[PDB]
RNA sequence: UAAUAGCUUCUUAGGAGAAUGACGUAGCAUGCUACGC
RNA sequence: GCGUAGCAUGCUACGUCAUUCUCCUAAGAAGCUA
């Protein structure tokens, strides 16, 4: 086992095995068995305390890993579990959530919680004329795969604004972004 | 604890010991760092010293690991193996490791002492992470060397919860910082060795200090504490956000018929709009501090945080926004220190408003929609990293001129720094050119601007004004008394004593001098409002008494002369000693 | 106390995405599945603690029947006659965990360890002897629980401070640890469900029942609707072992301290002191045992009501008609104890109404013929008793009756039981709800428990707890154990991979090989150990 | 597996909302925990899904606490 | 162990053994000296094995005494904290009305539930909805516990100030209920 | 902020006991040898 | 035939060490139930 006392034991092995290969008699055989036993014992001792060294190192390593990974798991988790939320949210693949967060990417985020009862108020900001063109047609407003009708269009100036002037050549004239108030149909 | 390597970003746990900032370092990278430089100490999760009862062999290529401890050549176990073998240093994540050739610049970065003027050049052309590490160790070395410490000793031990302190009179004392450290210096005969690493926060009663130590040894009567080394915050954000080019306007909402004054820069507000970060360069007094308010009134619905490295620039920006922006919600942020007076006419300390006014060292960790960094001439890489780590916005605006003064850099005493090596933004605006520009002087009269339009700029700057012909050039000795290691010139303030009685239109003048001592003593002599060259950058001054004191490489630079003379909007008196600088100015000759 | 009312919420649980992905990759959580997630970590708003303390409004001042309670007390004491108890010195009281809280205001300065270490045995005995002739009113906190459950209402536990807890331990711990060290009795506290302990309990239930039938009831709002009288009775029955160590005034003052520190005292609900109308605080030193006494009382009262409410002329057994006659004359015509008849009635109850109690869960193997005739308590008798002595209604919807003895009780301690074959004979194995086990695996209450590779003991313990599912006839019930086993296998494999990447040496004695083969969990439910 | 899949998404979304200190606003936290406890106790795919939409809208209204654009190109 | 005189005896016996090995003396002399070496070993090994457990028990007693000293130092700190808390709460007491109601008592004993009812100078009402606000503390003054209280402050569940004109029937949904009004005895 | 009680798993440390094996010392018995009687 | 001394074998007692098992205590981590 690559130790000097292992060399003592290995030479006791060779010597007394050769003696048994002769094996005649008797006194040298018994005395050599005694020497083999004492070499066995003195090797056995530091082999066992070597056990203790590697297991003490098992404390060292296991404590080491547990504590490091402890605030390894703490430091990442907040942003990392936001990433988990988005990966696992994206795994759902529901057209309502897809529509809603692809509208959130362009800046069309709602200003309050989306109500679920019929005919309840939702206010969401419109950041572009293209975003208005895609979602609002006529006086209707499609969002979260749902139908909404318009109560407000209103701009950043908080000036009461009406529905017709939002057009191709009149769009830069608007005070962007616009805030819509809608009810659910 | 584990970490990431500097020049390869691999997982590692081997800190270097003799590097000034105590960074995290790799396996092969650390082998190359300790095999080529004088740094020999390496900090794993446990220090790499010998574990004999008495032995000091801290070199890593030199020990052996047997069992679970570190032993020297004399105290080695029969079964062991050296730490530095096979080209690596023994540590965690051994074969999950990759190296690089960034050690050729890393060795020079970690080895230099930052008093030369070539290491500053090296610290601005290499890769981004080595740039950040070089700036961090620059700040650390500055805090070690300049304004270092005063010797302190402990008279007696009251308890382990509260300590006794005795500063040595004759040197100043640094205050509480957990970032600061007072290394134990029982230096007598008798173990001139680190007995630990300490910081000191003082109590409100008696003569006591409630310390925080990192060692388990009681104090001796002769143990001392002198502040050697400092730990600055390890920032992560790059100096510059990577550029991304846009096609249409994103995140911003323009206005039609914004005003009359900003109508010339509307195309400028677009080009700010569809870029991630844009840079503006212009000679002083051309409207760089005005372009931020132009951006504000071109993008009204978006929050903009306005921030600069100093307080004078953000206060002049306060003034211009005070005349052009709505007063109702505008902001201003003062730190918890509250050391100096600020522009206290808006809401002071309201971070949730649309126009936030602040200084780089005191920003809150919030978002924005446009960030406008003013006067990068005062900005180092540390300040850029601070504003990048704390402010998180869609658009960055970098306005400033490298021809004005760079950062103090008090370690820099040999060599000369080019304007393009002040920071990363200066390297951008001088190498590939600024994105957009203005040069036309509306501040100093045609005479003095024609003088300065040959020294720093070679005739690319005209003016729209008159030669008012009160730019008086005088040449005298001005005997120099060297009192406080800052120049004081009593005869210079004397010729100024008796050349103020002859001029009735100069009783409102402002005294300017490149030396703070004479600058301050000029207050009781002649009673004019009094400012230095460094702190007068940004505000417009009617009459200026500039007084160049000595002949050296400190006060005879053309840049500080430029900023000191160009703040006189209608007239200036300049005192002098030089002859190369007097040969090229076009002033009234006296 | 403080100038603003504090509102305390409950955070939601923390999702273990690795375990859930491994589960859904093994054919779990479909439609048409008999096993889906039903135990979650429910969150609460800031009005949780105050709206849960409001449930004490269900506790009305209840005047119990006194000529019958003074005999149910004797029957309960006969049920509690095998054990021994008394007062013990401060050097004999043993605490299980010293890092637990010490109530108000002692939580501001440290845990309970500070108060068990700062106080010597001498001034601990001094305090205990002070409480035997003095009354110490006590503030008890209400702590919101962060635990997995199947319904959304917030559960609260009452945190009793250390001053009451230490004295109550010194008073009651001898009896409380004598109960938890006896096997084969009515109150099964301290008996494991492992190593064939469930089978032993369930065969001690079936000890001389004539025509066996299984029954188990449920107390709605058990800890908040109990009358003060039944709690005082439980405290007195638990204090009937101090007939040698304690005097009479000492026992009365100990009962007064228990009522002043447990029953009706000031309750702290978010920095505000209210008044507890009554009922047990479920965090004192004697809660499972006192609740067991209360449950045995309700069972005996139901039996007495069923026996007296029977007609009498319809009584076929001529002895038990005489037993009912003697029961009435010992209830409403005698003022002293009739120990012979108390022994006879207790033997009758143990012969026809064998029970098994752990603090609110009872499995009874009552006589079916006598119950059909009406001579032992049935479901309707318990409903009436809970109506007129507990001020709650016991609906049949959550109380079961099992007519087949080969499948055991429907639910005891939230563990369904079934008859399996082990070796050559048949034993009963308790299997939990697999939704509960899957919810515990999927929803951890911390971030360090999400990574998995740090904690193999969590999944080993869960596999130990959910081993009996393999012997269930339904296949995807049995698939949970193999899911957990393969998860432990993968977890160990990737832990070894990570510790091979973060070092260069692979663990010399990686001892984990027995955790992913079923011998370690099969030996858990064998009666040898 | 579409049903046991939403019930965990509500848990992680409420954990993220608690991370961003919606807990400091009692009024908003009211329907945040309301929708969370109602989605956990759900039977059909629908009401689970637009209650999911309503609960995610809380995270949607938040300009600076989230930055929506990073957490959805690389995934 | 390695410092014991029996180690010196074992060492000189082993030195004698190696010297006799180098000398090659007779078998009887070698056997006698081996007997001496073996009895020296039997003495010293036993004594060292005795001293090992002695070091173990010494360390155990040392640890127990160190823990007891730290327990004493924690006991002093918690005693000081409890004393300071008690004396500060004494400084918070309103002694005049308390003295009045105690002197009014016969035995000097009064119920605890009436101490704040008759001596507390500041009152807080927690109000779950608008109807209870209209029923218990409408206006700027109200009457509870046979006294007159004036409302000094109104805060919602988020500890934000709510002005008394903000609490209306139509404006109730915009308030973060419950409302914690704070009043002082007049 | 995080209660009482019970059960179970795992890890370490210490003690005690048991069993097996090895070495050393002392005692008893048998066989043999040297010398003396 | 006896004694002393020596060697071999067997047995007993004691000291030490290695291995395995059981228990008793302490500490720590975790799970389940009321
Ligand atoms: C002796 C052992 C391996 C023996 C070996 O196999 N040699 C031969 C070469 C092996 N190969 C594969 C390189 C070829 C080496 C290798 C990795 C070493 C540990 C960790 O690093 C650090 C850890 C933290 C602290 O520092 C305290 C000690 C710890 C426990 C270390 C103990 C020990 O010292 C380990 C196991
Ligand atoms: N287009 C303009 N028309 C009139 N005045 C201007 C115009 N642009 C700038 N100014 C004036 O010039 C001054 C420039 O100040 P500042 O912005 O500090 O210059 P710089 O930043 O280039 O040093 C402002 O005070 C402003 O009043
Ligand atoms: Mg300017
Ligand atoms: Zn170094
Ligand atoms: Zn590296
Ligand atoms: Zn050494
Ligand atoms: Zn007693």
């Amino acid at each position: 086992s690559s130790l000097p006392s292992y060399a003592a034991f290995a030479t006791a092995q060779e010597a007394y095995e050769q003696a048994v290969a002769n094996g005649d008699s008797e006194v040298v055989l018994k005395k050599l068995k005694k020497s083999l036993n004492v070499a066995k014992s003195e090797f056995d001792r530091d082999a066992a305390m070597q056990r203790k060294l590697e297991k003490m190192a098992d404390q060292a390593m296991t404590q080491m890993y547990k504590q490091a990974r402890s605030e390894d798991k703490r430091a990442k988790v907040t942003s990392a579990m936001q990433t988990m939320l988005f990966t696992m949210l994206r795994k759902l693949d529901n057209d309502a959530l897809n529509n809603i967060i692809n509208n959130a990417r362009d800046g069309c985020v709602p200003l309050n919680i989306i109500p679920l009862t019929t005919a309840a108020k939702l206010m969401v900001v419109i950041p572009d004329y293209n975003t208005y063109k895609n979602t609002c047609d006529g006086t209707t407003f499609t969002y979260a795969s749902a139908l909404w009708e318009i109560q407000q269009v209103v701009d950043a100036d908080s000036k009461i604004v009406q529905l017709s002037e939002i057009s191709m050549d009149n769009s830069p004239n608007l005070a962007w972004p616009l805030i819509v108030t809608a009810l659910r149909a | 604890a584990v970490g990431a390597c500097v020049l390869c970003n691999s997982q590692t746990s081997l800190r270097c010991g003799a590097c000034i900032r105590r960074p995290f370092l790799c396996c092969k990278c650390c082998y190359d760092h300790v095999i080529s430089t004088s740094h020999k100490l390496v900090l794993s999760v446990n220090p790499y010293v010998c574990n004999a009862p008495g032995c000091d062999v801290t070199d890593v290529t030199q020990l052996y690991l047997g069992g679970m401890s570190y032993y020297c050549k004399s105290h080695k176990p029969p079964i062991s193996f050296p730490l530095c073998a096979n080209g690596q240093v023994f540590g965690l994540y051994k074969n999950t490791c990759v190296g690089s050739d960034n050690v050729t610049d890393f060795n020079a970065i970690a080895t230099c002492d930052w008093t030369n003027a070539g290491d500053y050049i090296l610290a601005n052309t290499c890769t981004e992470r080595l740039k950040l590490f070089a700036a961090e160790t620059l700040k650390a070395t500055e805090e070690t060397f300049k304004l270092s410490y005063g010797i302190a000793t402990v008279r007696e031990v009251l308890s382990d919860r509260e300590l006794h302190l005795s500063w040595e009179v004759g040197k100043p004392r640094p205050p509480l910082n957990r970032n600061y450290v007072f290394t134990g210096y029982r230096v007598t005969k008798n173990s001139k060795v680190q007995i630990g690493e300490y910081t000191f926060e003082k109590g409100d009663y008696g003569d006591a200090v409630v310390y925080r130590g990192t060692t388990t040894y009681k104090l001796n009567v002769g143990d001392y504490f002198v502040l050697t080394s400092h730990t600055v915050m390890p920032l992560s954000a790059p100096t510059l956000v990577p550029q991304e080019h846009y096609v249409r306007i994103t995140g911003l909402y323009p206005t039609l018929n914004i005003s009359d004054e900003f109508s010339s820069n509307v195309a400028n507000y677009q080009k700010v709009g569809m870029q991630k970060y844009s840079t503006l360069q212009g000679p002083p007094g051309t409207g760089k501090s005005h372009f931020a308010i132009g951006l504000a009134l071109y993008y009204p619905s978006a929050r903009i945080v306005y921030t600069a490295c100093s307080h004078a620039a953000v206060d002049a920006l306060c003034e211009k926004a005070l005349k052009y922006l709505p007063i109702d919600k505008c902001s201003r942020i003062i730190p918890a220190r509250a050391r100096v007076e600020c522009f206290d006419k808006f809401k002071v300390n309201s971070t949730l408003e649309q126009y936030v006014f602040c200084t780089v060292n005191a920003l809150p960790e919030t978002t924005a929609d446009i960030v406008v960094f003013d006067e990068i001439s005062m900005a180092t890489n540390y300040d850029l990293s601070v504003v990048n780590a704390r402010l998180r916005a869609k658009h960055y605006v970098y306005i400033g001129d490298p021809a004005q003064l760079p950062a103090p850099r008090t370690l820099l005493t040999k060599g000369t720094l080019e304007p393009e090596y002040f920071n990363s933004v200066c390297r951008l605006m001088k190498t590939i050119g600024p994105d957009m520009f203005l040069g036309t002087c509306r501040r100093c009269p045609a005479e003095i601007v024609d003088t300065v339009s040959a020294l720093v700029y070679d005739n690319k700057l005209k003016a729209h004004k008159d030669k008012s012909a009160q730019c008086f050039k005088m040449f005298y000795k001005g005997v120099i008394t060297h009192d406080v290691s800052s120049a004081i010139n009593r005869p210079q303030i004397g010729v100024v004593r008796e050349f103020l009685t002859r001029n009735p239109a100069w009783r409102k003048a402002v005294f300017i001098s490149p030396y703070n001592s004479q600058n301050a003593v000029a207050s009781k002599i002649l009673g004019l409002p009094t400012q230095t060259v460094d702190s007068s950058q940004g505000s417009e001054y009617d009459y200026v008494i500039f007084t160049q004191t000595t002949e050296t490489a400190h006060s005879c630079n053309v840049n500080r002369f430029n900023v000191a003379i160009t703040r006189a909007k209608v007239g200036i008196l300049c005192i002098m000693s030089d002859r190369d600088l007097y040969d090229k100015l076009q002033f009234t000759s006296l | 106390l403080t100038n603003n009312v504090a509102f305390q919420t409950v955070k939601p649980g923390n999702f273990n995405k690795d375990f859930y992905d491994f589960a859904v990759s093994k054919g779990f959580f479909k439609e048409g599945s008999s096993v889906e997630l039903k135990h979650f970590f429910f969150a609460q708003d800031g009005n949780a603690a105050i709206s849960d303390y409001d449930y004490y409004r269900y506790n009305l001042p209840t005047m119990c029947d006194i000529r019958q309670l003074l005999f149910v007390v004797e029957v309960v004491d006969k049920y509690f006659d095998c054990y021994d108890g008394g007062c013990i010195n401060a050097n004999q009281v043993i605490v299980n965990n010293l890092d637990k809280s010490a109530g108000f205001p002692f939580n501001k300065w440290g845990k309970a360890r500070l108060y068990y270490d700062s106080m010597s045995y001498e001034d601990q005995d001094a305090l205990f002897a002070y409480t035997k002739r003095n009354v110490i009113p006590t503030i008890t906190q209400m702590n919101l629980k962060y635990a997995i459950s199947a319904k959304n209402r917030a559960r609260t536990v009452a945190g009793v401070s250390i001053c009451s807890t230490m004295t109550n331990r010194q008073f009651h711990q001898k009896l409380l640890k004598s109960i938890a060290a006896t096997r084969g009795a009515t109150v099964v506290i301290g008996t494991s469900k492992f190593y064939g302990g469930w089978h032993n309990m369930l065969k001690t239930v079936y000890s001389d029942v004539e025509n066996p039938h299984l029954m188990g009831w449920d107390y709605p709002k058990c800890d908040r609707a109990m009358p003060n009288m039944l709690r005082i009775m439980a405290s007195l029955v638990l204090a009937r072992k101090h007939t040698t160590c304690c005097s009479l005034s000492h026992r009365f003052y100990r009962l007064a301290n228990e009522c002043a520190q447990v029953l009706s005292e000031m309750v702290m609900c978010g920095g505000s002191l209210y008044v507890k109308p009554g009922g047990t605080s479920s965090g004192d030193a004697t809660t499972a045992y006192a609740n067991s006494v209360f449950n045995i009382c309700q069972a005996v009262t139901a039996n007495v009501n069923a026996l007296l409410s029977t007609d009498g002329n319809k009584i076929a057994d001529k002895y038990v008609r005489n037993l009912q006659h003697r029961l009435y004359e010992c209830l409403y015509r005698n003022r002293d104890v009739d120990t012979d008849f108390v022994n006879e009635f207790y033997a009758y109850l143990r012969k026809h109404f064998s029970m098994m109690i752990l603090s609110d869960d009872a499995v009874v193997c009552f006589n079916s013929t006598y119950a059909s005739q009406g001579l032992v308590a049935s479901i309707k008798n318990f409903k009436s008793v809970l109506y007129y002595q507990n001020n709650v209604f016991m609906s049949e919807a959550k109380c079961w009756t099992e007519t087949d003895l080969t499948k055991g009780p429907h639910e005891f301690c939230s563990q369904h039981t079934m008859l399996v074959k082990q070796g050559d004979d048949y034993v009963y194995l308790p299997y939990p709800d697999p939704s509960r086990i899957l919810g515990a695996g999927c929803f951890v209450d911390d971030i360090v428990k999400t990574d998995g590779t740090l904690m193999i003991e969590r999944f080993v313990s869960l596999a130990i707890d959910a081993y009996p599912l393999t012997k269930h006839p339904n296949q995807e019930y049995a698939d949970v154990f193999h899911l957990y086993l393969q998860y432990i296998r993968k977890l160990h494999d990737e832990l070894t991979g990570h510790m091979l990447d973060m070092y260069s040496v692979m663990l010399t004695n990686d001892n984990t090989s027995r955790y992913w083969e079923p011998e370690f969990y099969e030996a858990m439910y064998t009666p040898h150990t | 597996s579409k049903m046991s899949d939403v019930k965990c998404t509500s848990v992680v979304l409420l954990s993220v909302l608690q991370q961003l200190r919606v807990e400091s606003s009692s009024k908003l936290w009211a329907q945040c925990v309301q929708l969370h406890n109602d989605i956990l106790l759900a039977k059909d795919t629908t009401e689970a899904f637009e209650k999911m939409v309503s609960l995610l809208s809380v995270l949607l209204s938040m300009q600076g606490a989230v930055d929506i654009n990073k957490l959805c190109e690389e995934m």
